[PDB]
């Protein structure tokens, strides 16, 4: 429509004394394609509120703007658009012919200062073109091309770096379909929270990138022994930005069978069109060997006697002596205990390492602990003062 | 005429790289300040002229009074280009410059070139103006290119700390003619009625 008409040359009228980026005919063919209010380019601060409706095939179009662009607005308005606007398109067939005439510091540089890529805003074309092509050849070729240009990307972020956090979630998106196609779900898992703590406060905070990756993180959770099971889940508004069905019940059921244990529970909370992959079958028996296993040190605390048994873990995770040993010893290599196991006398020495999350329980409980030591120096301190 | 402090307010936010001024107006105020450094400290024996950008960088101090040019055209160039401009927290901020200048005899004027609106509320500059007609702030108010688009939210700010204009509240508008930029605000009554040139 004249929404581009109107709209842009009000603006560009504030932009430029006399536009040079308005052509009559130009804006006639704007109107021909795309004849609803959205539309796939536009420029000024029309774009930054208006993206493509469908797909941007029309954006032929916007690549020849970018002459006379020069004189309204700098170069560095058009780099957030075109080639990581096409990434959305789905097609990187197009987006690569204006990768190797650009690359970095050649055209891009000449007069220019640095804004650091193209992660939000306007910027350059130096560390952007590098991460594009990064991506590039990993959502097309396979992971070899792919990890070679991101060891240079990755030194690059850890040597110079900026305040906002927007270079980081885009450095995190690169990383995220890296260890999606690979076999390694405790990597995954960890570069997938890195990128939803940046992606909330901006870099495109919409829900189409969420449900995506709301998606890998369900993957990422049931099948990582990483970071505790379910704990990670209730910290960030996961399960509460999605549904609860369609595959993405099996969440809830991680909670009911770690605590329950019903062997049931763990028979129906992942169906053949999932655990089919070989990850889980090793991963089955190390889900619930620390949910158990922290549950019964917390209940045989006293005071000073951490102390378990075998006959203890025995009815917990209904396995013989063997099995004992063998699950319990797996968790304390990775560091989350400093305890051992007494093979002889049949008991399990347990120190304390893991923070035990979740407060609010001994929060209350705790406060009249500290009481007790308040009143205790108080006592001894007033003694120490008379004699 | 006489002594004064002046304070230049400039706008980093992001209309001000707009095409009011050929290339870019961002480095179009690199000129401003030179006009108005080299009109002041030729009309006075000791003259001095701050720097303060409060859009996009929070209220932070480029330069503050002094008789040398140099430092101040460079902070221009990298300073923040874009940002969002607030004069509610940039007018209070040459308050508080004003104690520090030269000489206690000086008259004390704010000169504030706003290039775009500013989205905050127009309640704040009400009490705003009241605290600076109490000392007796001469303030300098330039409305361009902002015109066309919105009409001037700083109208009531001006209405409330009206004086005549042998006092404080000098209020102009520039007119959006082909007319170059450090001539706009020469035929202004900004540095008209004066002792020399």
């Amino acid at each position: 429509m004249f929404n581009n008409h109107e709209i842009d040359t009000i603006l560009s009228t504030l932009r430029m004394e006399a536009d040079p980026s308005l052509h009559p005919l130009f804006e006639q063919f704007e109107k021909f394609y795309e004849e609803k209010l959205w539309f796939q380019l536009s420029e000024s601060l029309t774009k930054f509120f208006d993206d493509a409706k469908s797909t941007p095939l029309r954006l032929r179009l916007y690549d020849n703007f970018v002459s006379k662009f020069y004189d309204k607005i700098n170069q560095l308005s058009v780099v957030k658009y075109l080639l990581a606007s096409l990434k959305d398109s789905k097609d990187f067939d197009e987006s690569l012919k204006y990768l190797d005439d650009l690359k970095a510091q050649f055209q891009e540089l000449d007069s220019k200062k640095q804004r650091n890529n193209g992660s939000k805003d306007h910027g350059d074309g130096i560390l952007l073109i590098d991460s594009e092509i990064a991506r590039t050849y990993l959502l097309k070729n396979d992971l070899v091309k792919a990890r070679d240009l991101l060891d240079d990307l990755e030194k690059t972020l850890d040597k110079k770096d900026s305040i906002p956090l927007r270079i980081t979630n885009s450095f995190y998106s690169t990383n995220s379909q890296y260890f999606k196609f690979k076999n390694d779900f405790n990597s995954f898992y960890y570069t997938s929270l890195l990128y939803l703590s940046t992606l909330e406060p901006s870099t495109s905070i919409t829900l189409a990138e969420r449900q995506q990756l709301a998606y890998d993180l369900s993957i990422s959770a049931l099948l990582g022994d990483k970071i505790y099971n379910f704990g990670e889940l209730l910290h960030h508004p996961i399960m509460e930005t999605i549904v609860n069905d369609s595959n993405y019940d099996w969440l809830f059921q991680l909670l009911n069978a770690l605590t329950v244990g019903d062997f049931d529970k763990f028979d129906s909370l992942i169906k053949v069109q999932i655990s089919k992959i070989p990850i889980l079958a090793q991963h089955e028996s190390f889900l619930r060997q620390k949910i158990c296993l922290m549950t019964l040190i917390e209940t045989v605390f006293v005071k000073n006697i951490r102390m378990l048994s075998f006959e203890d873990i025995s009815k917990a995770t209904h396995l013989p002596k063997d099995n004992v040993e063998h699950l319990v010893m797996r968790a304390i290599s990775l560091g989350l205990l400093k305890g051992s196991i007494d093979q002889v006398n049949e008991l399990v020495t347990i120190s304390w390492v893991q923070p035990r999350i979740i407060s609010g329980d001994q929060i209350t409980k705790m406060k009249d602990r500290l009481v007790e030591w308040n009143d205790q120096v108080e006592k001894l301190g007033k003694k120490m003062e008379a004699r | 005429m006489v002594l004064e402090a002046t304070v230049l307010v400039i706008d980093n936010s992001e209309y001000s790289r707009n095409g009011d001024f050929p290339r870019t107006r961002f480095e179009a105020q690199i000129d401003s300040v030179e006009f108005i450094f080299q009109a002041k400290r030729n009309s006075n024996p000791e003259n001095t002229v701050g720097l303060i950008s409060g859009a996009g960088a929070n209220p932070r101090v480029l330069s503050t009074f002094t008789a040398e040019f140099g430092k101040i055209l460079a902070g221009l160039h990298d300073t923040q280009i874009e940002g969002k401009l607030h004069m509610a927290t940039a007018l209070q901020i040459a308050q508080l410059t004003l104690k520090h200048r030269q000489n206690k005899v000086q008259h004390q004027r704010i000169v504030a070139f706003v290039c775009s609106p500013i989205s905050d509320s127009r309640d704040e500059l009400i009490r705003l103006a009241k605290t600076l007609k109490k000392n007796n702030v001469a303030v300098d108010i330039i409305n361009f290119g902002e015109i066309e688009q919105n009409t001037e939210l700083l109208d009531e700010f001006i209405a409330a700390v009206n004086n005549p204009q042998e006092e404080t509240s000098h209020l102009l508008t520039v007119t959006p003619g082909p007319r170059l930029l450090y001539e706009n605000i020469a035929s202004s009554p900004i540095i008209l009625e004066e002792g020399s040139s």
